[PDB]
């Protein structure tokens, strides 16, 4: 059944699993037409498919061409997500195929279940966790590869950089969720915290800066303060 | 007009014959039911006064043999049996009729209710859903599970309804996942109608039989099957016009006949709301929508 606070350690056990977030698959700008009506223009999107144990990120770029001449796009986006995740599982060797796929939005359950009928032993699960994976497009290098795509493309990343050389998956996932939660609550402030010290750079093969263990504690503190500051604004408490 | 004699009535019991029912007292001189209309299946059903649990009964067609009921004190139920001796049977019935120890199948001449509930139901189809090939009649009760319910435990006592599963390889063509899930026309028309049922009459016969088992025995699995077969039609964008018009009539008589007090347990809110208000066929079931809105507006 549903993944929650109670069964959280299950994310970091040795059973292969993937999170699938469809938030950024169908993306539009809303604008006025010449006649003063409203229309949308699609921009490139992405499926965010993540192994929370290894940090392996399967970023399937959704090019605006996949929407051309299609109707009910927000519905189609769920099915195209399910199609691409099914295609990704079939592309993996059997011993790399997930035993579970956790969808961040309940509306993905039926589309993914129907696309995965060929895999009856892969459990499709919702989560009660409110995960901030919508903020993936606030990671500059992920945003850059999505916007520059001229065709459908899969790009492979490790969303934890080299962190697992020093910390456990549990701690790496907690750092990732805190960074993404901050970027989601106040993107400008979060990016300011991450790049304020020019001496700390992002390696060409990394997503995040090369912080020492001590600098990560300071960064993590600054992110928690940002989240509480913002919370005391939303609610005035 | 055919007769089902009873040897005796040793235990107090409510007896149903199709949509009618009669209370019989312990050792009441009851010897059966006469004037049963030829040309339809019938169901004779029982609920003991001392254990209202296990409604049970027998589907039969008097054209297929001479049937009688006899209480079995060992198995503790009223059993249907076939009398192979024609003259013995005619002599039993004539005696009981002469002594007027039989109730008359109380059909009002204007009333097409039973025809309308059993229009497509054929004994030969019942005998494939309820497998006991040594008898020409079919036993059903409250507790019998379906082949589908057993998949998700005694196979000899199962209801072998056609398995319908919207999230199954049978229901979904590879490469048409979204299309086949949101529009079930290929599942209805190619898999079920052309493939398994061969024609709409057999499909309707099974739908009608599932409803009747749900209503007469409170058979939960039958109720699931009745709703699945309705939902498969209402969720198909492409259905022959004759099937939609016939479905509206079928469902109208089923909703008309259902005891008002059993809507809570025999009607699935989700299926009916979806079928009448959201589905492709939301505007194709005028008679059913009108009787449902006037009789069960709470459910909707």
């Amino acid at each position: 059944g549903a993944m929650n606070s109670s069964n959280y350690a299950e994310l970091f056990n040795n059973d292969i699993k993937l999170f699938v977030d469809d938030t950024n698959v169908y993306r539009v700008t809303v604008h006025k037409t010449f006649e003063g009506n409203v229309a949308t223009k699609a921009i490139n999107g992405c499926i965010f498919t993540l192994n929370p144990k290894t940090g392996h990120l399967f970023l399937k770029i959704i090019h605006t061409s996949v929407w051309a001449g299609q109707k009910r796009l927000s519905q189609l986006a769920k099915w195209k997500t399910a199609e691409e995740v099914s295609a990704l599982v079939r592309s993996l060797p059997k011993e790399e195929q997930p035993k579970q796929i956790i969808v961040t939005r309940k509306a993905m359950l039926d589309p993914l279940e129907v696309h995965m009928l060929d895999f009856p032993n892969i459990a499709i699960r919702p989560t009660e966790l409110r995960l901030p994976f919508s903020a993936a497009m606030s990671i500059d290098k992920l945003s850059d590869v999505v916007m520059k795509a001229t065709e459908p493309q899969m790009v492979l990343f490790n969303i934890y950089d080299d962190w697992l050389d020093r910390i456990s998956s549990y701690t790496a996932f907690s750092r990732l969720t805190l960074l993404l939660r901050a970027l989601k609550t106040n993107e400008e402030s979060a990016k300011m915290i991450l790049l304020s010290d020019p001496t700390i750079t992002i390696k060409s093969y990394h997503l995040w800066p090369s912080f020492t263990d001590e600098q990560w504690i300071t960064i993590e503190s600054q992110m928690r303060d940002l989240i509480l500051t913002e919370y005391g604004r939303k609610y005035n408490v | 007009m055919n007769t089902v004699p009873f040897t005796s009535a040793p235990i107090e019991v409510t007896i149903g014959i199709d949509q009618y029912s009669f209370n019989v007292k312990e050792n009441q001189p009851f010897h059966g039911i006469k004037d049963i209309p030829i040309g339809h299946v019938h169901v004779i059903h029982f609920q003991h006064a001392d254990n209202s649990s296990m409604r049970y009964g027998y589907w039969f067609d008097c054209r297929m043999g001479n049937f009688y009921i006899q209480y079995d004190p060992k198995d503790g139920l009223y059993k249907m049996m076939e009398e192979r001796d024609g003259a013995k049977f005619e002599n039993i019935v004539h005696n009981f009729k002469e002594r007027q120890m039989m109730v008359s199948y109380p059909k009002i001449d204007e009333d097409d209710t039973w025809y309308n509930l059993t229009e497509f139901v054929q004994m030969d189809k019942i005998r494939k859903i309820v497998r006991k090939d040594e008898n020409q009649f079919s036993y059903v009760d409250s507790s019998m599970t379906t082949v589908q319910e057993n998949e998700l435990s005694d196979p000899a006592h199962s209801l072998n309804y056609t398995v319908i599963n919207f999230k199954s390889r049978e229901a979904i063509r590879p490469g048409h996942e979204m299309e086949d899930f949101l529009d079930k026309s290929y599942y209805l028309n190619t898999v079920m109608l052309q493939g398994i049922f061969k024609n709409s009459s057999n499909y309707f016969g099974e739908l009608q039989f599932a409803f009747l088992n749900a209503m007469f025995f409170g058979n939960y699995g039958s109720s699931l099957q009745w709703h699945a077969m309705i939902e498969l039609i209402c969720s198909s964008a492409t259905v022959p016009k004759h099937m939609l018009d016939k479905l509206d009539e079928i469902l109208y008589y089923q909703i008309k006949t259902l005891p008002e007090q059993y809507s809570d347990i025999l009607l699935n809110e989700r299926v009916w709301n979806i079928c009448l208000y959201s589905s492709f066929q939301k505007n194709s079931l005028h008679n059913t929508e009108k009787i449902m809105e006037n009789k069960y507006p709470e459910l909707l």
